[PDB]
């Protein structure tokens, strides 16, 4: 479970949380469903929240990149 | 016999009735109206695309009237010399002045007077000038009605259309479904058909013909036919009266037809009804208190001196049947009703052509009692990001409705999945103020939406419709529709394979039925897991927080009144 | 037997049996029509890019039905006189009347009724109105067709086009390798030509040539031959008999060509074929249930009464094949296939000219069955960043013509994307680009498939073991193994020449053969791998399976028990 920092900015509010990344069978972590909970987490019931979880999809994949 | 009547028009019965109505006293009765001090109508317009048969709408109307029909041809006139054009003007008024009571039908009317900056020569502005000046002398002479045949009412030259001049105008327009069918029958009248044709199986395929294209298939059906007896063999009647078109003939020639109204918007009543989608009674209600009522009962708004409302704003989650609801409000008002998708929307926006509004409108307004549907009134918001909230496209559509007399009975109806970044601006009193939720569909709309897609799909009584809707709780109507699909998919495939097995056997084995005749309850099973849900509980709850927004400000519920 | 005939014409079969089966009819059997009662075509427009034999097309239908033909010359008509045009144009239809039968070909239309916007002088809107007055005309006038040749539909006033004009259309285009191949057949026919040449190899490198175009190089092949010959040496045929123009001529003269119709919008049925890609087992069903099905099978959809899906959405890293399947797809049902690369999206999107796109779908119209293949529908969106939303012009038009084209023309859009996600949404609604079909990096045996393949025309030693290339090579795109290919045949290549070089400087250096490199040999392919490269990292392939594997995740719901 590598973990690291990603900051949502929406709506005003920035809200800075640590991503849980499982690299290493079948049970490894996928940032269009580990984006899509934090968002739900933290905007839940927010619209325009999918242009969120693209940006958060492509921080996690930055990150996650070595 | 052959003399053009009502019976030979067809896909234009209210348009056709209109025009009775227009000329029938003036030239049935023309020295009543003489007698009369009441105007009667001078220039009629009809256009709409080509090839609907204008021309022979003039030329029914003036048979079945029994006035004298005199015939000007746009490029007929423009052919000749200067001097001739206008001489030939000039002698087609007089001939119709003589022979009164008649129709002058002048056909490409916008060959002759087109937009004034298309008249480049002088010769062009001169005979459009003697075009206007005899339609303005056209006052003592014995109800001589003139009608003209144009594309549309801006191709022609603006200074045709003041009053005296083309005034009364008809939009013929495009065939609808029912049109369609007549026209196939009128068109298909002396041939002989098979009884495996079926017209209105083809009248509800011809989507996009406009009448010369349904005579052109039928054309084409007969061609199809007679090539295939051709190679067995002035010509012997009874082996044409045996000849026969059957259903794979006209099925080819919808195939190479090339239907040359494709881009014409489609005006007609939607066949979709309340049934198709089920449940939402509260929405029902609404619907028909903003459409039905102001349409069916005049006196009781007049009477209680209320104004309708202009139109509504319907939001939810995608695909959950909004356009389902404004064709079912449309259909059981019976009233015409126009699609505006969100790609017209954004193609007005990026072309700067916002002006094609008010067509739009001028549309509607043709085609009253109307409603006009918006299917994505937050196509141009999402596209800038979803600067202040106003576009050039949304703010045409605010003049259209302010300048929208009320009396029209045109009611328009938006939809968005955004109704967040719809402007504010537009859900104004006399705007779309009247907000409608329009959330997933529930058990009962759910079966009602199944067995509304599985109409023309043969399905075996085994399934139990009722249980999958009750399996299916969250899923839109895109879903079940793509459920359905999937079905059918599987049901073809299988067909398809269990057809190459048989045939491959018989290879193997040259020494029936059908094998899967109907979409059986194995098909469904596997269709479903190629279901997804396609509107998160996440979707769900932001309509529902804006929903609940909306309506916690409706407080003053608890009125007194001592 | 001099006169033109269906052998003479060539390239065009397809539309050629079209203007057959439009016009036999009524020009084999006038009468027999006319008791029938029933609209006999009256306007054929046949339009296409110029020297591809249009009024050769004419000529041949009207020789060979017997129909009179008269021919009118745009530029003829124009030359003359103000007055004295429409008094030939008056003659012409007239002459033609008079012997009906006949055909009525008026070869550039556009000379004599352009756009209106284009006509300026009063004499030209005049004789475009005589035409059209003459065009509607014809009903009274029996068994008469008219035949017009023009650039481009849009090229011609639309008043022309309505009902009782110009009507029925005919799209005759550039040829394809097959019909480039009859072309030169029918012009090599009276040339001796040595047993060298292969007309195959040469109509395949013929590429972007009209009809003339490859007249004008067999001619040039045929001049080049008797170049050879005068400069060895009222004329003997003995010698013209003996002349014979071998593969030297007709590469000499492929060099001095200048295409007329490169920027020609192609559209062929490709040559590709599923051994071309191996594998991908489930994404050939797709395919196959998605264009065959609906095209073959048309009763077992309206039996099931179902809409076929208007196309699908190919997604995955560069140069996996997504070309590659969509072409032999399009190859599998003999379907016409059109693409349409991300560089012209991006230029119709740059000039505003997103129009064009309708264009585009007219042609696929025009060649039902087609596969419009887009090559790269997020390049715009590329372009833009990868602050607006999604929607742009082109790709807004492109949803626009989707909508609006009928699902009875089997015209089936296959887009494809190396970014999914940046794409726009609205494009994956029913009734679009529903579908989403992952390609993935090629597996070991797609991996063999594609450098078999890549291969097919390289003199390879049977030594090599493209079986243990593809083993190893796991990751590699279908490009990385086509440049790896390419490398070794560029190794190959470098090594023949220098062999040739020291062999020559050899015999100059020792005045006093056999090939030394014949074949592409396994240290070529050695040499090769060594510079091998992977265009797609680990990372990629993550973005893409793991987007795969949600949209499979969400694809739940089973467990479904009906009763």
């Amino acid at each position: 479970p590598e973990a690291f920092p990603i900051t949502l900015e929406w709506g005003g509010r920035v809200v800075r949380e640590t991503v849980y990344w499982f690299q290493y069978s079948s049970l490894n972590s996928n940032v269009y469903d580990v984006a899509m909970k934090l968002v739900t987490k933290h905007f839940p019931g927010e619209f325009g929240s999918e242009i969120l979880v693209q940006k958060v999809v492509h921080t996690i994949l930055h990150q996650t990149a070595k | 016999l052959n003399e053009v009547g009502y019976d030979d028009i067809g896909g234009c019965r209210k348009q056709l009735a209109q025009i009775k109505e227009m000329v029938e006293l003036p030239l049935r009765h023309p020295a009543l109206f003489k007698a009369i001090g009441v105007k009667p109508p001078r220039g009629i317009l009809l256009y709409g695309p080509p090839g609907t048969g204008k021309t022979l709408i003039a030329r029914a109307v003036a048979n079945e009237t029994g006035a004298f029909f005199f015939l000007i041809n746009g490029p007929e006139i423009m052919s000749k010399l200067a001097g001739e054009s206008e001489s030939n003007l000039r002698k087609a008024f007089e001939e119709a002045e003589k022979n009164a009571p008649a129709i002058i039908f002048i056909d490409e009317l916008d060959a002759i007077a087109p937009k004034r900056e298309k008249t480049h020569g002088e010769v062009e502005r001169r005979i459009v000038s003697q075009l206007l000046t005899l339609m303005d002398g056209l006052k003592q002479r014995a109800h001589v009605i003139v009608m003209a045949a144009t594309n549309r009412p801006n191709s022609i030259d603006p200074a045709l259309r003041r009053f005296g001049r083309f005034d009364r105008e008809v939009d013929i327009g495009i065939p609808d479904a029912t049109g369609r069918l007549e026209i196939l029958q009128i068109h298909t009248k002396n041939m002989k058909l098979a009884d495996d044709v079926d017209l209105e199986q083809v009248a509800n395929e011809t989507h996009g013909h406009v009448g010369a294209d349904l005579a052109a298939l039928c054309s084409e059906a007969a061609l199809q036919a007679i090539r295939k007896k051709m190679d067995l063999i002035t010509i012997d009647a009874e082996v044409m009266n045996s000849l026969a078109v059957t259903m794979d003939d006209f099925r080819w020639a919808l195939s190479q037809s090339n239907p040359s109204a494709l881009r014409e918007t489609v005006v007609e009543v939607p066949q979709v009804t309340w049934e198709d989608i089920g449940g939402l009674e509260d929405v029902k209600r609404e619907l028909q208190e903003l459409v039905q009522y102001p349409v069916e009962h005049p006196d009781k708004f007049l009477k209680f001196g209320m104004t309708p409302s202009k139109g509504v704003l319907f939001y939810g989650p995608p695909g959950c049947g909004k356009t389902l609801l404004a064709k079912a409000i449309a259909n059981e008002c019976q009233a015409n009703f126009i699609s505006i998708k969100g790609p017209e929307l954004l193609t007005m926006w990026f072309g700067e052509s916002e002006a094609n509004v008010r067509e739009i409108f001028d549309k509607a307004r043709q085609a009253a009692p109307c409603v006009l549907f918006f299917d994505e009134l937050d196509s141009i918001a999402k596209a800038r990001g979803g600067g202040g909230a106003a576009d050039r496209v949304i703010n045409q559509i605010l003049t259209e409705m302010d300048g929208m007399s009320t009396k029209k009975n045109v009611f328009i109806i938006g939809a968005t999945n955004r109704p967040d970044i719809i402007d504010p601006a537009i859900l104004r009193p006399g705007r779309l103020d009247q907000l409608i939720y329009i959330p997933l569909p529930d058990e009962k709309s759910r079966v009602a939406i199944l067995k509304a897609n599985l109409r023309k799909s043969p399905v075996a009584k085994d399934v139990d419709l009722e249980f999958l809707a009750k399996m299916t709780n969250g899923f839109s109507g895109a879903d079940l529709t793509e459920i359905c699909q999937r079905a059918c998919k599987l049901a073809i495939r299988e067909s398809i394979e269990s057809e190459i097995r048989r045939e491959r056997e018989r290879q193997t084995n040259p020494s029936e039925d059908d094998p899967v005749p109907e979409i059986r309850r194995d098909h469904f099973e596997e269709a479903m897991r190629f279901a997804r849900r396609s509107v998160s509980d996440n979707d769900i709850r932001k309509y529902e927080m804006f929903a609940q927004t909306l309506q916690q400000s409706r407080g003053f519920g608890s009125f007194r009144f001592p």
